[PDB]
DNA sequence: AAAAAAAAA
């Protein structure tokens, strides 16, 4: 009654109160003007909200949204679209645009305290209560818009008249429902044609989210939860995805108590109407004195070494395969010719070795630091499946391909373990995709390619227990050439037992293996911990807190961490694009021809496609240094890479 | 009831300006009379309406203060509504046949005639326009050039991708880019249908724009309307009015997909004379109007706001490449003269296949 | 449509 205008006043002078959200509101709508009519992008009406100030401003509303934001949150947005329609000054606006009535839907951040749930902790006392919810993407629907509005037209009485249409899901209260009838008969029998291009339809879409294996239960099935979203970012983000969703948990559905129950156990049925979305990523924009000491640390003459050092501190040995991931990670450019077609632009890398060589813990080190990544088994993966599967959605009624394990990773690294073990037939699906980087789906009426320029490493056992130096290398590997001539790196690894070695790896392993966790004590397990305290988050360069990267000290050169690396790799994947030149030229020409006829006994055969892995990873140690061309430096470099990955030091 | 709202748009002043350009205009004298000349002699089977026309005309009549509204942005916003009044527009405006008139091969006339000969005899029906109707009218996007000249941005065109169409772009006129896989066979549409009333005077005719369709029972005659029955009416074939109907998907280009993404369809349906103007496999450019589709035909009883969606063709560029067998042309003629003068080409021919390839 | 167990080649 007078209640939704007591709200809706307070609000406003909560409103007024704060002078940011007018701000943002009156640039949003200048930014909108200027799109209209000058010589592609235009900004949604939705406005986030920060509920510390409001909590701060009065408790009374701030609880009364966060416990039933059912008869809270609809006042205020009409409290903000009459500001919006108070502040609004258009002169002489559209016919069809005019009535659009977007009501600024609102979105919030800020603590929400005991509101922060997992999908396994969402219960019955947590309905109807605003919530945020972290998880990964699963599967997704596909976009298809809903009616909201009719606009009819009668010829005999010129009256343009309109229906309006709400749903179950539509609407945050419940009302009584409407089919979607169309009206076609006046009240005095005039004819009534629907008006398209005047009545309102928004965009819908549903999606599922799971909670995150690695926080589960012991012998515990991950669960899920599926939300619902519409307007806008309908399509935002994807399957394999990070996310963090606030929203509104209900109910739904009369759940058999009509008479359509058989059975006496009936469940009612619960969703999460989405308010908003944010990429969790377990933060990805650089400051201004994070590119300033980048290129301070760039314009030094050993980076290279020293970011290399820094990949897996904990592992002994294994430099120039460090080094070699450094390089993997942030590969040369990939080429487009209206005559050439298409050159491959990135590097892969496997490596084969006696057991316990610490291959698989590299391969997770990788998986960590990596921008994008997806771990695979080769036991546990079937060909078919990888790529692209068939499956019906239940809403639709149709069937639409879902996709595959390497095609999520588009863009990305992939990472499979116990690749000579992995089945035969399976081996040609990937072959496909080292062929020409796309993978193509011909099979129950769709024919289409799709796009996957992913980078592979893989690591593999030889067919006996352990290496045989003395036999043919072509012997001691299952896998065929047909595949073996694709990666650009091949790595032999043997442990060869050496008491200096042996004490100093021995002391290396018991030197790891007595750490504790800063702030905790050694006599009690490690135990889980909460959530961040905030739902969701957000003098300068003469402190170098984490710029030096020297955490501890341990040696005389220097160490940088894991978050300053990334930032190096996201800024060099970016930024800087190397063009060669014939310095460089000369001497990898030259280098190929000595290499091709030294005319002795080598790890494999050499053949032309050598000289363009050794082009692009030229091109990736420009990168590294961050120029623009390529000096011989990196020629040289990349030769004895090669020389030592082929001939051995 | 039904609550009224005011919009600035009234049909009359647009239908009256619709009527003035298509007799005024000077592009052989008027253009719009030669073209319906040519139709009044069944011998043009369909009429192109091109935009540009109408935005140039009404900007060179604005030099003179009379008129006061656009007419193109009309057209944009809704489209399907524009189509019926051009359709009355050329009825009302339609020229006597100049030309003779094979007038025994027009089954449907001679059986309409035969008819009235029998109604107006006696001292007769109304029949519906389109039943009569023999042309097929369509729209043509307008060109970027066309809005430089002028200030305003009335620009349209800028072929979206499937998945950059969204809920906002129903009712208006629209162009997408892409690749067509499926392509259906033709099959006849009905638009009016007639059934016979077993020789009880006037046969009672029906025209349904839905996709589902439904019978008579009884019939209006007045005999048959007396109190007891007179022959069951029967669905004539021969006096019924059909059209070919096609329809086809078409799919996003792999350039214009977002990494990590599936490309999304689009079906479109396609009638008159423009049915087989494309085939499977090719880049086009597809302009129509973006309509809604109702989901009653699956039958679930669900969903009740979600609704499917489907393009009706109105202009294709079929656009690609043309192999076009080798047919002799003068400029290949000298092409070939050049070639001869080349003296020995073969050596040439191999030297320029793959240079890639050393 | 796609994964998993069984007997015969
Ligand atoms: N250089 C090293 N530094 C630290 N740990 C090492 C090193 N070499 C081996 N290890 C240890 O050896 C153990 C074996 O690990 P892991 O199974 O990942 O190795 P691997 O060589 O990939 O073996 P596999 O062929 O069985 O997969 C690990 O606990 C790892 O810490
Ligand atoms: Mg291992
Ligand atoms: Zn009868």
């Amino acid at each position: 009654d007078a209640v939704f205008g007591d709200r809706v006043r307070r609000f406003q002078e909560f409103l007024d109160t704060f002078t940011s959200y007018r701000d943002s509101v009156r640039s949003i709508q200048v930014y909108n003007s200027n799109n209209a009519a000058n010589y592609l992008n235009i900004l949604p009406h939705r406005i986030i909200i920060s509920l510390d100030d409001l909590r701060e401003f009065d408790r009374s509303f701030w609880s009364g949204i966060l416990v039933e934001p059912a008869y809270f949150i609809p006042p205020a947005e009409k409290a903000l679209t009459d500001l919006a329609d108070s502040m609004d000054d258009v002169p002489h606006p559209n016919a069809s645009a005019v009535s659009s009535r977007h009501p600024w839907k609102l979105s919030f951040k800020g603590s929400f305290g005991a509101h922060a749930l997992s999908p396994r902790t969402l219960t019955a006392q947590h309905l109807n209560k605003l919530v945020s919810v972290e998880g990964i993407v699963t599967k997704t629907s596909l976009v298809r818009p809903k009616l909201i509005r009719s606009v009819h037209y009668a010829a005999k009485t010129g009256r343009f008249h309109y229906r309006d249409y709400t749903d179950a899901t539509t609407t945050l209260t419940t009302r009584i429902p409407t089919p979607a009838i169309y009206p076609t008969e006046d009240t005095e029998g005039n004819k009534l044609t629907t008006e398209y291009g005047y009545s309102t339809f928004i965009d819908h879409q549903r999606i599922t989210v799971q909670e995150m294996p690695e926080m589960a239960p012991a012998g515990q099935l991950p669960r899920s939860i599926d939300v619902i979203l519409d307007d806008d970012l309908v399509d935002k983000t994807k399957p394999g995805d990070r996310v963090n969703v606030v929203g509104v948990f209900k109910s739904l559905g009369a759940g058999g108590m009509n008479q359509s129950n058989s059975n006496t156990l009936i469940g009612f049925k619960t969703l999460i109407l989405g308010n908003t979305v944010y990429p969790l990523h377990a933060r990805q924009m650089l400051t201004d004195f994070d590119i300033r000491n980048i290129n301070k640390l760039s314009k030094k003459k050993d980076i290279f070494d020293i970011l290399s050092q820094s990949l897996a501190p904990s592992i002994y040995g294994h430099d120039h395969i460090k080094k070699a991931i450094l390089l993997m990670l942030m590969g040369g450019v990939e080429k487009n010719l209206e005559n050439g077609s298409h050159l491959r632009g990135d590097i892969n890398i496997l490596m084969v070795g006696d057991p316990s060589t610490a291959k698989s813990q590299l391969l997770r080190f990788v998986l960590n630091t990596a921008s994008l990544a997806i771990a695979t088994t080769g036991r546990g993966s079937s060909g078919v499946g990888l790529t692209a599967a068939v499956t019906t959605d239940r809403e639709t009624g149709e069937r639409r391909l879902e996709a595959g394990a390497m095609v999520l990773a588009d863009r990305g690294v992939v990472c499979i373990d116990e690749f000579d073990k992995m089945t035969d037939v399976d081996r040609v699906a990937i072959h496909e995709v080292m062929e020409q980087q796309t993978v193509t789906i011909a099979k129950a009426g769709i024919h289409t390619t799709l796009n996957a320029r992913c980078s592979v490493i893989a690591a593999a056992n030889p067919v006996f227990g352990q290496y045989d130096v003395n036999r043919d290398p072509h012997q001691n590997i299952a896998l065929p050439d047909s595949l073996l001539s694709r990666f650009d790196l091949l790595f032999v690894v043997t442990d060869d037992i050496n008491e200096i070695r042996d004490r100093s790896i021995s002391e290396h392993v018991l030197r790891t293996h007595r750490y504790l966790p800063p702030g905790y004590l050694e006599g009690e397990p490690v135990r889980e911990r909460l959530n961040l305290s905030l739902a969701v988050g957000e003098q300068a360069g003469a402190k170098l807190a984490k710029n030096k990267g020297n955490y501890n000290g341990t040696e005389i050169p220097k160490l940088v961490t894991i978050p300053f690396l990334r930032k190096y790799v996201q800024y060099a994947k970016e930024r800087v694009i190397p063009q060669l030149t014939q310095e460089a030229i000369n001497v990898i020409v030259k280098n190929y021809t000595d290499l091709r006829n030294d005319d002795n006994t080598k790890k494999s055969p050499i053949t032309a496609r050598t000289l363009e892995t050794l082009i692009r990873l030229a091109t990736a140690h420009a990168k590294v240094r961050l120029s623009k061309t390529v000096n011989k430096v990196d020629a040289k470099v990349a030769a004895n890479l090669l020389r030592f990955a082929l001939l051995g030091e | 009831a039904l609550p009224s709202i005011q919009l600035p748009v009234d049909y009359n002043n647009l239908f009256n300006e619709i009527t003035d350009f298509l007799v005024t205009f000077k592009q052989k004298g008027p253009k719009y009379m030669a073209m319906l000349q040519k139709v009044a002699n069944r011998e043009l089977n369909s009429v192109i309406i091109d935009l540009d026309d109408i935005l140039q005309y009404q900007n060179e009549k604005f030099l003179q203060g009379t008129q006061a509204d656009d007419l193109v942005s009309a057209i944009q916003q809704n489209a399907n509504h524009f189509t019926e009044l051009f359709c009355r527009a050329i009825d009302n405006n339609m020229p006597l046949p100049t030309k003779e008139i094979d007038y025994k091969d027009d089954v449907l006339d001679v059986i309409l005639n035969q008819r009235r000969l029998r109604n107006e005899r006696m001292l007769t029906e109304l029949f519906p326009p389109n039943l009569t109707r023999r042309y097929f009218l369509y729209f043509k996007p307008l060109s970027q050039n066309c809005a430089r000249r002028y200030r305003k941005k009335a620009i349209s065109s800028k072929p979206l991708s499937v998945r950059q169409i969204k809920g906002d772009f129903l009712g208006q006129l629209i162009t997408v880019r892409g690749i067509i896989t499926r392509v259906s066979d033709v099959k006849p549409a009905v638009e009016v249908i007639a059934y016979t009333c077993d020789q009880c005077g006037y046969e009672v005719f029906q025209e349904v724009n839905s996709r589902t369709f439904t019978p008579l029972s009884e019939c209006t005659s007045e005999e048959c309307s007396q109190n007891q029955t007179k022959g069951q009416l029967f669905m004539s074939t021969r006096a019924s009015k059909f059209s070919a109907f096609q329809e086809c998907k078409i799919q996003e280009l792999s350039q214009q997909v977002p990494v990590g993404h599936i490309p999304r369809s689009l079906n479109i349906h396609v009638n008159g004379t423009l049915v087989r103007s494309l085939s499977p496999g090719d880049i086009v450019d597809v302009t129509g109007i973006f309509l809604p589709a109702p989901y009653t035909g699956f039958k679930a009883l669900k969903a009740g706001l979600l609704t499917e969606t489907y393009l009706e063709a109105q202009f294709v560029r079929q656009h690609k490449k043309k192999f076009a067998s080798f047919s002799l042309t003068s400029d290949v003629e000298e092409r070939v003269m050049e070639l001869i003068t080349s003296g020995d080409v073969y050596n040439r021919l191999a030297k320029s296949i793959a240079p890639e390839i050393y």
